[PDB]
């Protein structure tokens, strides 16, 4: 029973939600190996835990840059949620800690790289390939939403492939525990629901809209709404029109029409029957949900393996120092981290 | 083609989140 697993999962989560783990390691316990990605307020590094020899992905956030970007509360959300959750297609938060300058989150390393990289290179995924990944997202959102969490940044850029070819959802910077509506304008332009663009209060339904975009982009090789500037994209998204490539199966077109539905009363995942409208759709008819959760079904693609700390499925970035100030920055702001 | 228009666009690289 899905219901029973979820009840037990919510009991596990709440215990960790109400008493979050804190200061479970230190920088000097890790050997830093390579930058796997870098961006605005933080980067992600492959590191080695010296006491075990285990490889992890370590996300480093500059506290002062997080403050400048008004991402304090969102960053505390990220860490508080990641330490509390537990699901096969989520990247496990193994350790967290902070120093004078930085915040650190140590997660399980996914050596297969970003879905983004593989989707772009290959051009597009076949419907079975796309369906395999989509099922894992469907279950992850079912899990997350049952815990009153909204994810709010689904895209190929945020989905990692593991050694076995299964997904890990990463990047919880915008994840929030909310019962009811919330109003923050966040996410990625191509993936935003009409609600968000039109400054409405919105709910978890925006995650199921984002699923529609992902599936389309996986199967087409490009998103349903694109343009050179964000404003042009938002105009397309609010218009209520979408073209499907001629190669899209009848079932695929129908799943997407119901996912990319501007009308909340008709959007799949947001109806009386919840996520089962999606799980019971014809496109998923071949999907064995329990087998997917048990990671027993064979991946349509398994990444090139070349050792425990192979970074060859990731791009190269300039290595920049991890500098630790002699003065504590933003102590009050990040006290609970 | 739609593929060619996408590949010629400026949004085929990693896309940034929006904010304030
Ligand atoms: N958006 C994913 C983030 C990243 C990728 C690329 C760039 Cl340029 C910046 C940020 C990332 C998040 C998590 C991991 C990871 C890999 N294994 N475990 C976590 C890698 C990259």
């Amino acid at each position: 029973s899905v219901k029973e697993f979820l009840a037990k999962a919510k009991e596990d989560f709440l215990k960790k939600w109400e008493n979050p783990a804190q200061n479970t390691a230190h920088l000097d316990q890790f050997e830093r190996i390579k930058t796997l990605g870098t961006g605005s307020f933080g980067r992600v590094m492959l590191v080695k835990h010296m006491e075990t020899g285990n490889h992890y992905a370590m996300k480093i956030l500059d506290k002062q840059k997080v403050v400048k970007l008004k991402q304090i509360e969102h960053t505390l959300n990220e860490k508080r949620i990641l330490q509390a959750v537990n699901f096969p297609f989520l990247t496990k938060l193994e350790f967290s800690f902070k120093d004078n300058s930085n915040l650190y989150m140590v997660m399980e390393y996914a050596p297969g790289g970003e879905m983004f990289s593989h989707l772009r290179r290959i051009g597009r995924f076949s419907e079975p390939h796309a369906r395999f990944y989509a099922a894992q997202i469907v279950l992850t959102f079912e899990y997350l939403h049952s815990l009153d969490l909204i994810y709010r940044d689904l895209k190929p850029e945020n989905l990692m492939i593991d050694q076995q070819g299964y997904i890990k959802v990463t990047d919880f910077g915008f994840a929030k525990r909310v019962k009811g509506r919330t109003w923050t304008l966040c996410g990625t332009p191509e993936y935003l629901a009409p609600e968000i663009i039109l400054s409405k209060g919105y709910n978890k339904a925006v995650d199921w809209w984002a699923l529609g975009v992902l599936i389309y982009e996986m199967a087409a090789g490009y998103p349903p709404f694109f343009a050179d500037q964000p404003i042009q994209i938002y105009e397309k998204i609010v218009s209520g029109k979408v073209r499907f490539p001629s190669h899209f199966s009848s079932d695929l077109k129908d799943l997407l029409r119901n996912l990319l539905q501007v009308d909340l009363t008709k959007r799949f995942g947001n109806l009386k029957n919840g996520v089962n409208d999606i799980k019971n759709h014809k496109w998923f008819a071949t999907t064995d949900w329990i087998a997917i959760y048990q990671r027993k079904v064979e991946a349509p693609f398994i990444p090139k393996f070349k050792g425990p700390g192979d970074t060859s499925n990731f791009d190269d970035y300039e290595e920049e120092e991890i500098r630790v100030s002699i003065n504590e920055k933003c102590g009050k702001e990040f006290s609970e981290f | 083609t739609t593929y060619a228009d996408f590949i010629a666009s400026g949004r085929t690289g990693r896309r940034n989140a929006i904010h304030d």
